[PDB]
């Protein structure tokens, strides 16, 4: 792809993602989706080979669909009110749409079953804008119409992807599959304290996105997709082992990690509301995640793995690959728990 | 009658949505598509949009004609299907069809059939408005708004079109 | 040519819309004591057909306003002559 | 100025319908900026009478407001007439 | 609700029920996409003609447009689709995940 | 009501036709007649086999070309409009913009037909 | 919620204009400078008030002078007006362009019997003032009253009290 | 699930059953041990034409020159466990 | 708006589509112009939670005139007693409806 | 963690791309006479077009 088409595609992405930001209107916050869901496809294509073609296909097939549902919810909502406004909707059926539309595209279940499978068939670098920058958009709509959104609905779905979400990824060996999984389990967490507070959900969103992003950004240094292919790392670059174990410490919401904030923000949230039940079942579910991650580590970071003897010709030959922001990501990512009442900003 | 051709029009438009939704050969489910696109055109014409009723008919018109050209390449076989030809196609369009004659019997006798939403089978007619226009088309007055207040949606709507351009010409490139 | 020809025609259409202006208070005066002619045989009859009904009361408006409502076609025309009626919701989209 | 009639004059010879398209497409886009009537042309829209005039109250201090329609006051469209 | 929104909202459901109800041709399913863009431009223009709503009258040229760039980008998959198989069957997709 | 009654004429005229044209005339059928024709020789393989769009990105093209007459046609009732700055700004912005996707489609060997 | 409150047939019953939309159409330049104030008076009353029961005594007076405003022309120009809007009547579009002639023998015999003058382009289009001892409305809307509204947060900032005061962090 | 495995048992009956179903071997007097040309009678092309249902049967390619050999059933039995390799 | 961006720098992108209530070309008004306005008028400043109770009443007035159930099914009831009257020879239609 | 179904599933391809498919679409195979305007009358020439 032309070097110049790549930036212009890329400025359309987040050209969708900022007009849902800033509209007022349900039918720019359409045209938001729909210019986001045009300029995505191609970075998924970007290397044509069968994987791509059928992420991307199953990719536009739910969006479009979820596309379909949002629109119909907006029609329903101007029948029953006479208004396009972004704001709290005037019709029990058109919330339920947009909610299950919002849902699909978020990929909480029972809508997650292209999560783990775009993933996979496409890039690292692309899954990375599949599972950071296209969940700020579909959060920003959830954010202005959450006093309207169901009760019984938004919480069902949480339970359920925070459920599917951990046990789908006890079972994987492919690191796009696993992250695909922790980001279905995640988005439990982010819509679970929406109804009660929607300034944690954000806080949930941006220490997601930055773990994440240095999850990514290591896998990509190294050129790994796989679960033993990560585990040769330790002989080529040690320290890069080091900072994925403590990013995926961190990940899994242990203390003192940046990771536990979210998790301990929104039990905090939950309880004041008299609401002992759902985070004391969310926070030992949880612990699939956990799990998970520990293998990981123990693979890559805990132990030594058989390596093979064209290893050594990899040591005469410094990283080239770019790892913009690492640094800077894997201290955000470990040590602002202190900085914990830092949160205020957000509101 | 006549009173009632909106929704003897709208009858006919579930019935080539049913046609296609079937998933009969996609030669046959563009038929269907271009069955409803024509009433579905009456409808919108017969409620006083004449310009978005042609259009729609119009832009769906050509549509299928690309979708035709795409069939008798990539969705063709030996033996194209009919609304006869399978099971499964039989029993969806036969399901479809009872579920509409349902709901046109229970509609225009009840005269009020609530599903989701309550309707009304009084007749379409009777929310229409009562008092004439000036010396214009209303709906032609806002379909020309789109330059003079619309200027926000000219600019995505046209970026939105030119990366589409560059987007197909990406993705088909292969190799 | 064409623009000479074109500038002619805004005038004349400008003489034509005042001529029309010349007269809309006029054909306001008569629609509305149409309307109030009818609705008030729309009330005349319901009298003698919800003459026996219990819990009715007859001429209640739906609004909790009192303001003026424009009355929509139903209301309007409730049971005038089946040809009068299609002509008043048809007559203008069907005249060409 | 040697290299700027080379270019064109090679165009001239394989484009001629090119030379054409971006030759009437500039002067679409110039000449209304440079153009002395399309001042007239926006005035025009505003002199279309589609609504009603709705008259107003007169509380008494509005002289550039007529008291009817063939009195001095308000705008003419003498200058369309003679346009 | 008149008459009338009930067969426009009965319509947009039986595309919607036949585009998650695969056969076996992409291009069948693709179909049913573009009967749900059908339905919603009906009936966003009976309502927005209904109340008089002048300056919505744009939005459903509008909504056509997104509906066609739809159109172009599935059509855009289904060739190349149908190049790394010769058909546009969906039962070709099932590297991923399996 | 009259478009309808010309519809419906024009199309009943059509069809008696079409059944005059098949209930008229001696007829005389057999398999050997109701062949297909391919220049007197039997055919290899069905007509219904795949049949190769050489001018496939040329037929997307169309679709979203054909898009921008739908937000053209309102022009002539758009230069009515008391904000003539802004229409015309805008009318020539959406036309340019198509040029400029034609331009990138002809420049890029779109179109080209394949072989 | 309450009875809709409806004239009589005998009070919406008033001397009609049984003229054919030919005719308004090719006498409307004259009697939109003629029957300016009875009308213009009428239909200020209808914006206003914003129901047509609110003003059914002002459209009668429109009547009148639209009454007394043909019997004029029926009484010194009977016999050229009925050739002119015979002209328009015959188009299909009404175009008053296609008569231009029998116009001169109208506008001449009203401006020699009657002294009336044809309004000039952009006459009738312009927006004029009317006076009227009617009152003002008050809320034609029959608005009910707003509510209240939250009340307004006053005072300078203070820092918050020892600090976020958040589980043990001390600022 | 995984397929139940192939054993020398099953070749057998799948064998018989071909030949079984050719209409010129007698059922009565076919063995797994009797031959196809002295014993059976079959010709060169009635033997080919066998060797080409187990290729059905079995869903691979056998080369000319291995069909050479299979002059009676057990062989047959004995040619598939070798591409099968069930030693059973 | 997430991020209301359009009110900081004040450029009205998308509200004047908002509601129908608005500006229109050449001032159309809208069927339910009257009771947008007083619904909206009602219900600004006190926020949701208040003019959810509050300005009820407006809000109820201004769903009759859009889908107009409230007056279908008054119509309806007289058209289903009507019926049943002329259909045992007690309804005598009045002259200008039918003639 | 293998079961009776997933017994069979394989790796996938180290750099994602699968091998290409065998021969999959055949040309249209046209008889351009002997019954032709253009085919001299006694021309049968069979072509194999692709498209
Ligand atoms: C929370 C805060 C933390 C947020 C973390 C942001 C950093 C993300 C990790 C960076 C990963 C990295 O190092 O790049 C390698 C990686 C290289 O991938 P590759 O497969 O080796 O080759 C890529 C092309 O094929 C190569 O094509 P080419 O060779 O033909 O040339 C085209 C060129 C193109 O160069 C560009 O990247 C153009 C710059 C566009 C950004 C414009 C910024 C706004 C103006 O290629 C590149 O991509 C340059 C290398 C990447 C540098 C990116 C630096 C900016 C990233 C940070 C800004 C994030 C903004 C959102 C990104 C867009 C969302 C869809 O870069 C990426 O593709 C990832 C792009 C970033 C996507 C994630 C965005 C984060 C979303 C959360 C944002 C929260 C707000
Ligand atoms: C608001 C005010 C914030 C001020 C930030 C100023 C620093 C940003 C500019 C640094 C830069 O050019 O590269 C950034 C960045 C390079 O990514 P990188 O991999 O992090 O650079 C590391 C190399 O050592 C990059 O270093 P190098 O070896 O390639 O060359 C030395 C480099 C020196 O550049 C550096 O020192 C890189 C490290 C600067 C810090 C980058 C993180 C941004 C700091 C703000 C975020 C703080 C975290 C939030 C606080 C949370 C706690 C409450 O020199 C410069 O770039 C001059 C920059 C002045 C123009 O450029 C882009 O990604 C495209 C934009
Ligand atoms: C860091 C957290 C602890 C990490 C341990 C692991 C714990 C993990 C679990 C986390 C548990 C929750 C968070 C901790 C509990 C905090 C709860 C709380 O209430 O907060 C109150 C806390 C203090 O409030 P306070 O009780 O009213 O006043 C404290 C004293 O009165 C003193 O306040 P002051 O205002 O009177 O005097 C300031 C004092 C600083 O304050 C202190 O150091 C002691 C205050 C600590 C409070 C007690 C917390 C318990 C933990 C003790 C940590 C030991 C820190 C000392 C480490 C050795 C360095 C001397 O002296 C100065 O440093 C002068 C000001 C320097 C300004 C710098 C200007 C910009 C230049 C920056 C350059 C950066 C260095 C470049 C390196 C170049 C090297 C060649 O405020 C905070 O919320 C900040 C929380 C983070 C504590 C940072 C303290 C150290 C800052 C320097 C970094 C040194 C490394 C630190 C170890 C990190 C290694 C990973
Ligand atoms: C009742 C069944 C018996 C009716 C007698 C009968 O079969 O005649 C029908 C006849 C007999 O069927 P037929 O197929 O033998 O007639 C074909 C025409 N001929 C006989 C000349 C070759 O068919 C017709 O309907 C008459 C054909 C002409 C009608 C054309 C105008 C159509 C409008
Ligand atoms: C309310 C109505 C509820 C819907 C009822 C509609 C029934 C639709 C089934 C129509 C008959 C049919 O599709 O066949 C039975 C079907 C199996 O499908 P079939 O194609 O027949 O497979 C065997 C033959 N190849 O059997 C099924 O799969 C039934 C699925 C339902
Ligand atoms: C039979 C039947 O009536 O089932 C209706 C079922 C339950 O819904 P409901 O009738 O509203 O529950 C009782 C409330 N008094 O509801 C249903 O099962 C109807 C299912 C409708 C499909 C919903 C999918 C989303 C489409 C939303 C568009 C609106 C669909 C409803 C209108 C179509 C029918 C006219
Ligand atoms: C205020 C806004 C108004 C401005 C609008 C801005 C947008 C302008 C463009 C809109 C129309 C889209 C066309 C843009 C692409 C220009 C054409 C082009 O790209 O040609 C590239 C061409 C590639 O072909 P190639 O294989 O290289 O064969 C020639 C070998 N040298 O290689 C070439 O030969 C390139 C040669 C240079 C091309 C110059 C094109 C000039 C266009 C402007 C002409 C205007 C002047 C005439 C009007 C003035 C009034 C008379
Ligand atoms: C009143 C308000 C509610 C309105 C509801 C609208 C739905 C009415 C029916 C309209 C038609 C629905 C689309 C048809 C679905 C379809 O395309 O069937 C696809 C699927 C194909 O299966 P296939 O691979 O061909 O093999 C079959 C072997 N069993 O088919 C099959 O698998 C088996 C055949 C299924 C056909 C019956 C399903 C239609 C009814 C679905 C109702 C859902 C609720
Ligand atoms: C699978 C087919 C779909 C279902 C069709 C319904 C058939 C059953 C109707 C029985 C109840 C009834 O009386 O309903 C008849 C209705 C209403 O007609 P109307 O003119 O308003 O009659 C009532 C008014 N009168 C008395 C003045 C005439 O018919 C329709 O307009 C439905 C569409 C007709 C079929 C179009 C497709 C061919």
């Amino acid at each position: 792809m032309n070097p110049i088409i790549f930036i212009i595609i890329l400025l359309t992405i987040m050209l969708g993602t900022i007009i849902v930001m800033i509209s007022s209107h349900w039918l720019l916050v359409w045209i938001g989706f729909e210019m986001n869901m045009l300029a995505i496809i191609p970075i998924m294509m970007k290397n044509h080979n069968p994987r791509a073609t059928e992420a991307s296909t199953k990719y536009f097939l739910t969006q479009s669909t979820a596309s379909m549902l949002l629109m119909m919810a907006v029609i329903i909502n101007l029948m029953f009110s006479g208004q396009w406004t972004v704001m709290k909707l005037f019709n029990p059926m058109a919330s339920m749409l947009m909610t299950m539309a919002l849902a699909m595209k978020l990929g909480m279940a029972p809508f997650h079953f292209w999560v783990p499978e775009v993933t996979q068939g496409i890039p690292l670098s692309s899954g990375l804008i599949l599972l950071t920058w296209q969940k700020l958009a579909p959060m920003s709509v959830l954010y202005q119409i959450f006093p309207s959104i169901n009760l019984n609905l938004i919480l069902t779905l949480s339970v359920l992807s925070i459920l599917i979400g951990g046990w789908g990824g006890l079972n994987q060996t492919q690191l796009r599959k696993i992250m695909a999984y922790s980001s279905i389990a995640h988005m439990g967490w982010m819509t679970a304290v929406l109804p009660y507070n929607p300034t944690m959900t954000l806080l949930n969103l941006i220490i997601y996105i930055i773990m994440t992003s240095t999850m990514f950004t290591m896998f990509m240094a190294n050129s790994t997709t796989t679960t033993l292919s990560l585990s040769h790392t330790w002989n080529k670059t040690p320290i890069m082992t080091v900072l994925i174990l403590a990013t995926l410490l961190s990940m899994g919401g242990l203390p003192p990690l940046s990771g536990f904030m979210p998790k301990w923000m929104i039990i905090q949230e939950m309880t004041k509301n008299n609401s002992i039940i759902l985070p004391t079942f969310m926070a030992i579910t949880a612990l699939l995640n956990l799990y998970f991650y520990m293998r990981l580590t123990y693979s890559t970071t805990l132990t030594m793995f058989p390596s093979t003897n064209n290893m050594k010709m990899k040591w005469q030959f410094p990283l080239m690959k770019k790892m913009t922001f690492l640094p800077t990501m894997v201290v955000l990512s470990t040590m602002m728990l202190p900085l914990t009442p830092m949160l205020s900003v957000l509101e | 009658m006549m009173l009632y051709i909106v929704f003897i029009l709208s009858v006919i438009f579930v019935m080539g949505f049913v046609g296609f939704s079937s998933k009969p050969s996609p030669i046959y489910g563009g038929l269907g598509l271009i069955v409803s696109g024509g009433v579905g055109c009456g409808i919108v014409l017969n409620f006083g949009g004449s310009f978005l009723g042609l259009m729609v008919f119009l832009i769906y018109l050509g549509g299928m004609m690309v979708v035709f050209g795409y069939t008798t390449a990539m969705a063709t076989e030996q033996y194209p299907e009919i609304w006869l030809s399978n099971k499964a196609v039989l029993g969806a369009f036969v399901t479809g069809l009872l579920m509409e004659f349902f709901m046109v019997y229970y509609v225009l006798k009840d005269k009020e059939v609530e599903v989701v939403f309550e309707f009304n089978g009084l007749g379409d007619w009777v929310i229409y408005d009562t008092g004439d226009s000036g010396f214009f088309s209303e709906e032609a007055m806002g379909i020309a708004a789109l330059y003079s207040y619309g200027t926000w949606l000219v600019i995505v709507t046209g970026w939105s079109l030119l990366i589409g351009v560059v987007v197909i010409m990406e993705i088909t490139r292969g190799n | 040519s064409m623009m000479k020809w074109n500038r002619e025609r805004r005038r004349l259409q400008i003489e034509d819309f005042e001529a029309r202006i010349a007269l809309m208070p006029l054909l306001q005066a008569e629609k509305d004591r149409r309307v109030l002619q009818m609705l008030r045989e729309n009330l005349e009859e319901e009298a003698t057909v919800m003459k026996d009904v219990p819990g009715w009361k007859v001429g209640e408006s739906v609004f909790h306003t009192t303001r003026w409502v424009t009355p929509m076609m139903g209301e309007l025309y409730g049971l005038r002559a089946s040809e009068e009626v299609l002509s008043a919701t048809y007559g203008f989209i069907w005249y060409t | 100025a040697e290299r700027v009639a080379a270019f064109l004059k090679n165009v001239w010879a394989k484009e001629p319908v090119l030379v054409a398209s971006f030759a009437i497409a500039g002067l679409a886009v110039i000449l209304p900026t440079l153009s002395p009537y399309t001042k007239y042309s926006l005035m025009i829209n505003r002199a279309t009478p589609y609504n009603y005039p709705v008259p107003l109250r007169d509380d008494g201090n509005m002289p550039d407001v007529p008291s009817h329609p063939q009195d001095p006051q308000g705008p003419s469209l003498e200058w369309l007439k003679r346009l | 609700m008149s008459m009338v929104y009930m067969n426009i909202m009965m319509a947009f459901t039986v595309s919607l029920v036949g585009l998650l109800m695969y056969r076996s041709h992409l291009m069948s399913s693709l179909l049913c996409l573009e009967g749900m863009m059908l339905s919603l431009f009906v009936m966003a223009a009976l309502t927005i003609l209904n109340s008089h709503f002048t300056l919505a009258s744009m939005m459903p040229i509008i909504l056509l447009v997104f509906a066609a760039c739809e159109a172009a980008l599935g059509l855009s998959l289904l060739v190349m689709v149908s190049n790394t198989y010769g058909t546009d069957y969906v039962q070709n997709l099932n590297l991923l995940q399996c | 009501m009259n478009l309808m009654l010309a519809l419906l004429t024009n199309f009943t005229l059509a069809t008696l036709l079409v059944i005059i044209a098949f209930w008229l005339p001696q007829l005389n059928v057999y398999s050997e007649k109701t062949s297909p024709y391919e220049c007197g020789f039997d055919p290899m393989g069905s007509a219904r086999l795949p049949f190769s769009m050489k001018f496939f990105l040329v037929a997307i093209t169309f679709l979203l070309f054909d898009l921008e007459i739908a937000l053209l046609l309102p022009l002539p009732w758009a230069s009515q409009t008391a904000n003539l700055n802004t229409m015309l700004t805008m009318a020539l912005f959406l036309i340019i913009l198509l040029a400029v996707s034609l331009a990138y489609e002809w420049t890029q060997k779109g179109l080209e037909w394949t072989e | 919620p309450g009875i809709v409150e409806l004239p009589s047939l005998e009070d919406l019953k008033v001397q009609e204009v049984k003229v054919s939309s030919s005719v308004l159409k090719a006498a409307a330049h004259h009697y939109g400078a003629q029957c300016d104030k009875p009308n213009k008076e009428f239909m200020l009353c209808r914006w206003e008030e914003k129901d047509p029961r609110r003003c059914l005594e002002e459209g009668k007076l429109v009547n009148q002078c639209a009454l007394e405003f043909f019997r004029q022309i029926k009484r010194h120009c009977a016999e050229p007006f009925t050739e002119y809007w015979t002209c328009i009547d015959y188009s299909g579009l009404q175009l008053f362009r296609r008569c231009r002639k029998q116009q001169a023998q109208f506008d001449e015999c009203v401006l020699d019997k009657l002294g009336w003058v044809r309004p000039d382009l952009g006459d009738l289009s312009k927006v004029t003032k009317v006076k009227t001892d009617r009152p003002l409305p008050e809320n034609p809307y029959h608005s009910r009253a707003r509510p209240e509204p939250n009340p307004e947060v006053e005072g300078d900032l203070k820092p918050a009290r020892h600090g976020s005061r958040l589980f043990f962090w001390t600022m | 699930s995984d397929a139940p495995p192939l054993t020398l048992e099953g070749i057998k009956d799948r064998v018989l059953y071909v030949l079984k179903l050719y209409d010129k071997i007698d059922p009565e007097k076919l063995s797994v041990n009797s031959h196809f040309m002295k014993d059976l009678g079959l010709d060169s092309l009635d033997q080919v034409e066998i060797i080409m249902a187990m290729e059905d049967e079995f869903g691979f390619e056998i080369p000319d020159i291995d069909a050479e050999k299979l002059m009676c059933p057990q062989e047959i039995v004995d040619y598939i466990a070798d591409k099968k390799d069930v030693y059973e | 708006p997430f991020f209301d961006v359009q009110k900081r720098l004040g450029v009205d992108l998308d509200r004047w589509m908002t509601i129908q209530s608005a500006e229109q070309p050449h001032k159309i008004p809208s069927r339910c112009h009257a009771f947008e306005k007083e619904w909206i008028e009602c219900a600004h400043g006190i926020g949701s939670i208040r003019a959810e109770k509050e300005c009820k009443i407006e809000f109820e007035d201004f769903r009759e005139c859009l889908l107009r159930q409230k007056t279908m099914k008054r119509l309806h009831a007289i058209r289903r007693q009507r019926e049943k009257l002329i259909k045992e020879g007690k309804y005598t239609p009045p002259p200008h409806h039918s003639g | 963690y293998p079961t009776k179904e997933t017994a069979h599933w394989k790796p996938p391809p180290w750099n994602d791309v699968d091998p290409p498919k065998d021969t999959l679409v055949s040309n249209l195979t046209l008889n351009f006479g002997p019954q032709h305007p253009a085919a001299h009358g006694v021309l049968r020439l069979v072509m194999e077009l692709s498209g």
